DNA sequence: ACGTTTCTAACTATCA
DNA sequence: GATAGTTAGAAACGT
């Protein structure tokens, strides 16, 4: 987004005054000019530091004896933040934020305590950068390298401290050897352009829709496409009906449609009725009766503990107590009846059916000992004939079932094929290609072995691919071309996560030659300009103040703020 | 204008008390207001905000309370709850106000909050609530309010 | 006169089968007895020219099981007193009409007694079993007016018009408060929206409205209440699938919401006037 | 799940018996009601999941809330003091926050997490609730199918028959 | 890159 | 205004 450096805060222990301020121009090459060891190389951590480190870089003895709070100021696309961190000292590198948000921005003094958690102002910094939420874990593994991306995780290609400049083994912020190089392919591509929110929840939205398929596919539809043995017996068991027939069974198999005959389908020893007439429409409603005790018990420990859980009764209008307050006034003071239960429900519950357990099982067991067509053969027909239409096709295109089948098992195939891997590979392939033909463009405005030969870089690693031999300052020439390309692609991109801001720290510690450091000042301005003005570059070096003077997108704070050192001595 | 149709009513569906529950959100939303950092926000400004505690997910991590409402919205959007879209219903809750926020306000219109020993379980943790709430909103100003709380009002 | 102290040795009995009975005492085992058999419970005045006082209950055979009441104290005040004590509970003030209901039992037994002329062998099995039942039905209708009163409320007076069965008394008591439960439980949560239920209750009118008039113009031969039988048994059929309370809802619910509309004024499953 | 599909007749099967028992019966009640309550339960969280993940995506095809201008809406909905002196001030101070600052807040804050993790309840939730309509279905019949006499047990092994010979 | 285990610190209720 | 007390903050392992 819009994001860049406009001043860096760092509060001193309450001595007299000043809380050091280090300005920035907006939308400019801001450059300090430096002395031999004033320090200014650590500025780096010290913003590294207020936007959210878990561990502390501020250097030891020099910087953190006198100092209490660190703090930076950040204009947003949309007003401002200034975000302020207190000195860690004896508790390693645990400090919490002092974080304000105003359309401007002011210092004030020492703020003593701190107000704002630090994994506050990197959530902050996450809703205000259009980063996705989602954990980039497809396969849900609980992954740190596939993790929910921050802007504290975006702070790479964002800082170029003193190691790295010189270093083709890292190229970007703390990203040396493992720290940041998995979260940074992880999200090349969503920084690239290649991704989006919209387009990041599709890898997980497809899994949900996989579970559904195996959820329904399961079965392999018993229902459609596992029923021809079911047909097949559909005009063979008729025969058993006729054997046990008490309707009209079928007069021919081989003289009706299918259809027709499943509509023909769809249609001494009476002591046994004599003793089953209690357990038909006595016993069933004696389950019922179970279902007035035991049921309303435990509807009544219930209700119980919802109007304890009602524990909670207790303009010049003419009908807004007597109807609104007091009918309220009167529910409280008729919670007390639903705390108590009759005895008399578990007593019914309880000791009525131990009473009746007698009374009940004891002709199931002379039904049992008089039970020694037939009486179970026409339950076994008729309700397996029900079963059986309420089995085939009851709600298959009309309700639920294999009606969505038709609808939600045709949108897995075009949430697959919408967007695929194929397309993610070559969106990818052409943001890199359009950050790599953006890339030479500084060639002529650097100075390399060669200014012409088209460098590139890949996704998989994050270091200088160009096309080494003859190397040294050259790798700050392909440093700043790399990072150049990369922030210029950002700002002509839509809805990129990425702060535009690169801060540089001595570009010329392999020199000390002004030429060089003088057409990489040239491809700073340049650089400015090709978005129209969305980007921030910040040096810090010790090249002379003249070296932004001859150049339109060039910014001198006069020197430390007219200082002598980062820290002043009379503090 | 009476809050409850007479007898022509569908359910007694008001456990969310209209003039028992929340006066100015349990009416302590402006008493911690004015307790944190003085501002009026009495005449014409907004309370139809916060009805969370109103809500049986997001009162129970406001009782676990930092003191900042920043923080808050940030224990909201970590992994212990995946969650996260729910501060974003500042903007959906209340445009109807199934909270009946705008209606649980006409019967507010300085004596002491009752106690914290009369607990009763949920009355004192609304309190508690609200008065979170309440000196949150101090701190914060109509351009934090539309930006922390993602509201376009 | 006997009918109202029969019941009293029935209570002290454990299938004891206790009799409740010059022109009689020639029975020797007429039919199958038991070990106890309480016999010869049959007086009503003194001492007369036949002496009554040959053995004076000295506890036909050898061993005699002759019990009478002396002074032929029909009606006692110590009846109602044996089912205090002894064994039981209840005692919810709904006894006198177990006493008249179990008066009825030993008073339709004396009348199938009177004539038919056997030997009159009470149960005293059958006498739990009916005292079992009473009991068991007052316990039901104490259970009810407590889960439906908070004496009679709207809802279930209409449900006594058509009076399909008890159960069904008890899943409209059952569902109209769990209803209650869940709709107060949803507030307590704001899940469910308060304007939500106007936007499923009142368009119930699809239900009861449009299958208030499909068996109307289908049925024509009942003429008073079997009318609204077979409409209340579709409505709890044909509203289990309703999805205007956002999502779906239980089973439970759309039940007691008709159930919930009885209780104020409204139309209902009842065809007539109320 | 055939498993919570089949939860009845590990149950029913010695409800109805052979031979019945009231501690069966109540036994099969008991479970019946966890059943049912377990039903309440799964209502409940999908009815809460589905309604949150119909609150929020409203966005994604944010929006003007527009509170002003409300003396015209939101007069009408309470059963002419509520308009005049609360909600008049409030009609010239709702539109005191977005016209007040001339560029309106644009789409910040994703909710990738949120919609993954909605979309996965709304599925597991269904699929339970799938399951307890089936053994609510199965323990409640019909209208009329409570029978332990020698038609009802028949008709229930018949539709246990049916339900089981196919699914596996 | 922060969550996920244990630990201490502190300020603020809850009673001084 | 004091003992608890709950929640906020600290350090290492995950990978």
């Amino acid at each position: 987004m819009f994001f860049q450096i406009e001043k860096v805060v760092l509060w001193s222990k309450e001595a007299k005054h000043k809380p050091r301020v280090i300005e920035f121009a907006l939308n400019k090459v801001n450059l300090i000019t430096g002395s031999s060891k004033s320090g200014k190389s650590s500025l780096i951590p010290i913003i590294d530091y207020c936007l959210g480190s878990s561990k502390c870089s501020i250097p030891v003895n020099t910087i953190r004896d006198t100092t209490a709070w660190y703090g930076v100021q950040i204009k947003t696309k949309h007003s401002r933040l200034l975000i302020a961190r207190r000195d860690p000292s004896n508790q390693l590198s645990t400090s919490n934020a002092f974080f304000v948000e105003a359309e401007n921005i002011e210092i004030p003094q020492n703020i003593e305590k701190h107000n704002v958690n630090i994994d506050t102002v990197k959530n902050r910094l996450n809703e205000i950068s259009g980063v996705s939420n989602i954990s980039f874990d497809f396969y849900d593994t609980g992954r740190i390298d596939k993790k929910r991306t921050s802007t504290r995780d975006l702070s790479a290609f964002n800082y170029q401290p003193q190691n790295i400049i010189a270093n083709p083994n890292a190229l970007f912020y703390k990203t040396d050897s493992f720290e940041h190089k998995s979260k940074l392919v992880t999200i090349l591509p969503y920084v690239l352009g290649a991704l989006s929110n919209t387009d990041i929840e599709n890898q997980h939205r497809i899994k949900n829709l996989e579970e559904e398929y195996r959820k329904v596919e399961r079965r392999l539809l018993k229902l459609k496409r596992q029923n021809e043995d079911w047909l097949s017996s559909a005009q063979a068991y008729v025969i058993k009906a006729m054997e046990l027939g008490l309707v009209n069974s079928d007069k021919d198999i081989y003289q009706l449609k299918p259809e027709r005959l499943l509509n023909v389908l769809k249609n001494i020893t009476k002591r046994s009725r004599d003793i089953s007439n209690n357990l038909a429409k006595v016993k069933s409603r004696l389950q019922n009766i179970n279902s007035m005790n035991r049921l309303a018990n435990t509807h009544s420990d219930a209700s119980r503990l919802k109007r304890e859980r009602l524990s909670l009764s207790k303009s010049e209008p003419n009908e807004i107590r007597s109807l609104v307050l007091e009918p309220l006034a009167r529910a409280f003071s008729n919670l007390e009846a639903e705390l108590e239960v009759p005895i008399h429900v578990q007593g019914a519950l309880s000791r009525e059916k131990i009473y009746l357990e007698g009374e009940l099982t004891r002709l199931a067991s002379e039904m049992k000992d008089v039970n020694t067509y037939d009486a179970f053969s026409v339950g076994k027909f008729v309700g397996e004939v029900e079963k059986a239409l309420s089995l085939m096709g009851e709600s298959e295109s009309e309700s639920e079932l294999s009606k969505e089948y038709k609808r939600l098992k045709k949108e897995l195939s075009v949430l697959r094929l919408k967007i695929d891997p194929r397309e993610f590979e070559r969106k990818t392939k052409l943001q890199l290609a359009k950050v790599n033909k953006l890339a030479s463009d500084w060639l002529p405005h650097l100075d390399t072995e060669n200014p012409n030969a088209p460098i590139s870089l890949h996704e998989k690693e994050l270091t200088i691919t160009v096309n080494e031999i003859g190397s040294g300052a050259n790798w700050l020439s392909y440093h700043v071309a790399i990072t150049l390309a990369l922030h210029q692609h950002f700002s002509s991109l839509e809805a990129s996560p990425v702060p535009n801001y690169i801060i540089y720290d001595q570009p010329s510690q392999v020199y000390f030659d002004i030429v060089q450091v003088k057409k990489i000042f040239e491809a700073f301005n340049g650089a400015i300009e090709k978005t129209k003005d969305n980007l921030q570059i910040i040096v810090l070096d010790h090249a002379p103040s003249t070296l932004v003077k001859s150049i339109p997108k060039g910014h001198l704070v006069e020197e430390w703020r007219n200082g002598i050192k980062l820290i002043p001595l009379d503090w | 204008q009476m809050l409850k149709p007479e007898n022509n009513l569908e359910k007694e569906a008001w456990e969310i008390n209209n003039p028992a529950m929340c006066s100015y959100m349990l009416w302590i939303a402006t008493l911690a207001y004015y307790q944190k950092q003085k501002e009026p926000i009495h005449p014409s400004r907004l309370f139809c905000l916060f009805p969370f505690i109103l809500y049986s997910d997001t009162r129970n991590v406001l009782l676990s309370s930092k003191g900042s409402l920043k923080s808050y919205l940030a224990k909201f959007s970590n992994s212990k709850a995946i969650s996260g879209d729910i501060p974003l219903s500042i903007h959906f809750r209340i445009d109807i106000q199934k909270n009946k926020t705008l209606d649980a306000l006409i019967v507010a219109f300085s004596i002491k909050p009752l106690p914290n020993s009369k607990l009763t379980d949920t009355i004192k943790e609304l309190v508690y609530c609200s008065t979170k709430i309440g000196r949150w909103l101090s701190e914060m100003t109509n351009q934090d309010l539309a930006r922390d709380l993602k509201v376009i009002f | 006169i006997q009918e109202y102290r029969l019941t009293q040795r029935l209570l002290e009995a454990n299938n004891s089968s206790c009799i409740g009975f010059n022109w009689m005492d020639l029975i020797d085992s007429g039919e199958i007895d038991v070990d106890n058999t309480i016999f010869l419970l049959f007086t009503n005045k003194r001492c007369h020219s036949e002496v009554l006082q040959l053995l004076s209950t000295s506890q036909c055979r050898l061993i005699s099981k002759f019990t009478y009441i002396y002074g032929s104290g029909s009606a006692p005040h110590d009846l109602r007193e044996s089912y205090k004590l002894h064994r039981l509970g209840a005692l919810e003030e709904h006894l006198d009409e177990i006493m008249y209901e179990i008066l009825g039992w030993v008073s339709d037994v004396l009348t199938l007694a009177a004539e038919k002329r056997q030997p009159t062998i009470v149960r005293a099995k059958d006498f739990g079993a009916r005292l079992g039942e009473i009991e068991s039905k007052y316990r039901q209708k104490t259970i009810l007016n407590y889960f439906c009163n908070r004496d009679a409320p709207n809802y279930i007076k209409q449900l006594n018009l058509i009076n399909v069965d008890d159960s069904e008394l008890e899943e409209a008591a059952i569902a109209n408060l769990e209803t209650k439960d869940a709709v107060v439980e949803w507030t307590l949560n704001g899940d469910v929206q308060d304007y939500s239920y106007r936007y499923y209750q009142r368009e119930l009118r699809r239900c009861w409205g449009i299958q208030k008039q499909k068996i109307h113009l289908d049925f024509n031969g009942r003429p008073e209440t079997e009318v609204g039988q077979r409409l209340y048994i579709e409505c709890l059929n044909n509203v289990t699938r309703y999805y205007l309370e956002n999502k779906k809802v239980g089973d439970f619910f759309a039940h007691g919401t008709l159930h919930s509309m009885a209780d104020k004024l409204t139309i209902g499953w009842h065809p007539e006037f109320d | 799940d055939w498993l919570s599909s089949a939860q009845a007749y590990v149950i029913k099967a010695m409800e109805l018996g052979y031979s019945t028992s009231a501690a069966n019966i109540k036994y099969a009640s008991e479970q019946e009601a966890e059943i049912t309550k377990r039903s309440r339960d799964i209502s409940n969280n999908l009815a809460k999941v589905k309604s949150r993940l119909q609150n929020i995506n409203s966005m994604n095809r944010r929006e003007r809330l527009s509170l002003s201008k409300w003396l015209l809406t939101q007069n009408d909905i309470n059963s002419n003091e509520i308009r005049s002196l609360v909600l008049e001030p409030l009609a010239r101070a709702f539109s005191n926050l977005e016209a007040e600052l001339e560029v309106p807040i644009h789409v910040q804050g994703a909710l990738s997490r949120e919609k993954i993790y909605l979309e996965g309840e709304l599925t597991r939730l269904a699929s339970e609730m799938k399951d307890v309509n089936t053994q609510l279905k199965i323990l409640r019949g019909n209208k009329r199918k409570l029978g332990y006499d020698a038609f009802s047990v028949g008709k229930f092994v018949g539709e246990v028959e049916k339900a089981l010979s196919l699914m596996g």
